[PDB]
């Protein structure tokens, strides 16, 4: 009675989120630098975030925000290109800090 | 052609071209720094050598 790998995936938060635009995640600050905040939220790519004006001081290395999702992934094909290009990143919308 | 009676004049187009001098300084100090541009061809090159276009296969 081993679970199959199509069993993970049809019952994983992402598979069932369905698609990603206007999703409200939650994200965990990773790395930061500068004002440029790097978010995981459990997708394949983060998203760099700019730091907030207001309680910027309270976003920090491991920080939980939330994010409202664009893209898991960005990507476009250009003239000429083969293949699509990709930034490697993800795009998101920072909304503010996740608190209990 | 008596500048006694044109100093006034005289001193507006000198005042104009001192002014229009420095804007040569300043418009070439701004044009390099890219203050008014939207990137520098420069700035803009590095770029597109990160994510160069990739007309075939590999």
């Amino acid at each position: 009675n081993v679970e199959s790998f199509a069993s993970m995936l049809r019952h994983s938060p992402l598979t069932q989120m369905g698609p990603a635009k206007d999703k409200l995640v939650i994200g965990r600050i990773f790395h930061i630098v500068e004002n440029d905040l790097y978010i995981d939220f459990g997708g394949k790519f983060h998203c760099v975030c700019r730091r907030p004006e207001v309680d910027g001081e309270k976003y920090q290395k491991g920080t939980r925000v939330r994010l409202r999702l664009l893209d898991l992934e960005l990507t476009s094909r250009f003239l000429g290109a083969t293949t699509d290009t990709t930034v490697l990143e993800a795009n998101a919308v920072l909304l503010g800090i996740q608190e209990s | 052609f008596r500048d006694d009676a044109c100093r006034k004049e005289i001193q507006g187009f000198l005042d104009c071209a001192a002014r229009a001098q420095e804007a040569r300084k300043m418009r070439s100090i701004q044009e390099t720094l890219g203050e008014s541009g939207s990137l520098l061809p420069n700035k803009l090159n590095k770029l597109l050598q990160r994510f160069p276009n990739k007309p075939y296969l590999s």
